């Protein structure tokens, strides 16, 4: 039963629309933490506080040390609290900002830790884990950590067209972020939303000449029209281009 | 806390009829009154789209606890408010 | 393609979370339309953007007697407009709140109705559409109109609990809708969201004395935890009850 | 008619994803455009009416 009387405040990680988040300290044991604020009115016009109570149980069931933690929460009059594990190494979406592109290495392991969380989320039969960079947090050790608390350009033709979807659906995000990671954007990017539509419906994406021949495979199977062509987890962490650059 | 006010708007030698003021919908309020200080406290529930309610059978001369406290529909109950009334 | 100056806008038909919908007749043709107003800094502030305009293009394929026509959009600096077809009749949430519930042929006939739209939807792979009162419209004759843009009552066990879900999830939201249409309520309404999240899990509902034993033979079938238990929709338009008060 | 109507100004509040011009193309952050009907294009909902 935890309250906000429970937790010293710290300086604000972040403040987008929908809410913000500060570094937060439990006043007993002074652990450090991360409190997360939404604004039950926000989620209310737009029909999230169903899915965000749901994820919230639903993330309280799974633990994987590449998924972001969630302790618990809290609300009154017109906030949300969720306690979450503190990321010291912020997002990867800014990470990306700011040096454009990742090296192979960074790329493969970033992959392999993805897939190593999404393979324990589809055993525990948890289908979509939105996988945008702007939900990957990053660990002390540099360890990728999924947090799912826009999307268009990381989702497959068949949640886009209102079709029905399996798992196969992470395993074409995981390809869309493998592009992004080493070219530095989303391979399906456009400057209209029916064009960036279009384009993933067509799978209309080129290769930058930089992007080595082990890249270009692994993305070209991961980026399938028919789900059922895509590979599996596993078959992605068993990837030669895989297994030859990340840790 | 929500409620964030509480009163005895009639009151009656035998009876009682109290209000209170939210700015987000909510399930239904728990009342539960009982005297400051001995016996187990009674306990019933109003709708969520309601601002008052009516508690009676009390006894006169007794100081009454009226705690109050809503209940969001996903997050749970807020904290109580509590008020006396002597009868 | 389009713009204000091609309609006539003309009385106000009902107000919406994000703007309003209005009686808008064209300029050339006089073809009498339904235009949603709806306010940008509204759908940009609350995050809805995206989704309305992922479901205008999937609503814009999606052509049925049955289903609501999307014709086409345009846009100001501030809003944005959307023709819709004209509903004259209301929605059927109104409609199921000025009465209580509704007859034992009118709810098979808009079983009926919904059964042969989701069926043109499966047939495209379409599944999972909102097709609870509140988006459902009545057409000139009566007919069922669906239209897209508290809803956990109608999510089948497979989507409250977060997995993988196929198109069965619609077989599931028509036999609550039944049973909202016979009793005025859904079968899992409950006053917190644990207690809805374990009636819908648990899949716990009563019928009550009024309830024919062909209707609640087809409710039965249709609310199911196993999804592949679930019957076809073929199977739900050549039921029993079904035919015996439908008017297909 | 997203407003204001060789360098051309436009002035636009609006956001505008790109101007293009009867063709080429100009960034939306611009609110001039060097020539050497415009057609305002936003992102979600696609361009505006023409002019003019
Ligand atoms: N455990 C955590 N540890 C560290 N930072 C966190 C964090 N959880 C969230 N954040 C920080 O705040 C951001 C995520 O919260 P945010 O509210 O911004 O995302 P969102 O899904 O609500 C949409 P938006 O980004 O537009 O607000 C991140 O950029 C991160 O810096
Ligand atoms: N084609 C159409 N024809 C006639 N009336 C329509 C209509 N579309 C919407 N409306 C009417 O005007 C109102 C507009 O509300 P809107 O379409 O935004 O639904 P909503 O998703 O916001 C839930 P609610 O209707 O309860 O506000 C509706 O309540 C309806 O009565």
């Amino acid at each position: 039963q935890w309250a906000l009387e429970d937790f010293e405040i710290g300086r604000p990680l972040g403040k987008g629309k929908f809410g913000n988040v500060y570094l937060a300290r439990e006043k007993q044991s002074k652990f450090i933490l991360a409190l997360k604020v939404l604004f039950k009115a926000q989620l209310e016009k737009a029909g999230v506080e169903h899915q965000l109570r749901r994820e919230v149980e639903i993330q309280s069931h799974l633990r994987h040390p590449n998924i972001l933690r969630l302790y618990g929460y809290f609300h009154d009059a017109t906030r949300v609290y969720l306690i979450l594990e503190y990321a010291p190494l912020g997002t990867v979406y800014r990470e990306l900002q700011k040096l454009s592109k990742f090296d192979e290495q960074r790329t493969a392991t970033y992959i392999t830790e993805l897939a190593n969380a999404l393979s324990y989320c589809h055993s525990k039969r948890v289908i979509h884990r939105d996988i945008k960079p702007e939900n990957l947090l990053l660990g002390s050790a540099g360890e990728l950590k999924i947090a799912d608390f826009g999307t268009l350009d990381y989702l497959p033709p068949e949640m886009i067209e209102g079709r029905m979807h399996d798992e196969k659906v992470d395993l074409w995000s995981l390809g869309v972020l493998c592009y992004e990671f080493l070219v530095g954007k989303p391979p399906f990017e456009a400057n209209t939303y029916q064009e960036t539509y279009k384009r993933i419906s067509r799978v209309e994406f080129t290769f930058p000449d930089f992007v080595t021949e082990g890249a270009r495979d692994l993305i070209s199977r991961l980026l399938k029209h028919n789900p059922s062509q895509r590979p599996m987890l596993r078959e992605v962490l068993e990837h030669p281009w895989i297994t030859a650059n990340s840790s | 806390s929500v409620p964030t006010k509480l009163e005895v708007v009639a009151a009656t030698p035998t009876s009682l009829l109290i209000s209170w003021d939210p700015a987000v919908t909510v399930v239904h309020y728990v009342i539960t009154y009982g005297e400051t200080g001995n016996s187990p406290v009674q306990e019933f529930t109003v709708p969520g789209s309601k601002s008052t309610a009516t508690i009676s059978g009390l006894k006169p001369g007794v100081d009454y606890t009226i705690t109050v406290y809503a209940i969001d529909f996903y997050w749970g109950s807020y904290s109580p408010i509590s008020i006396n009334y002597r009868t």
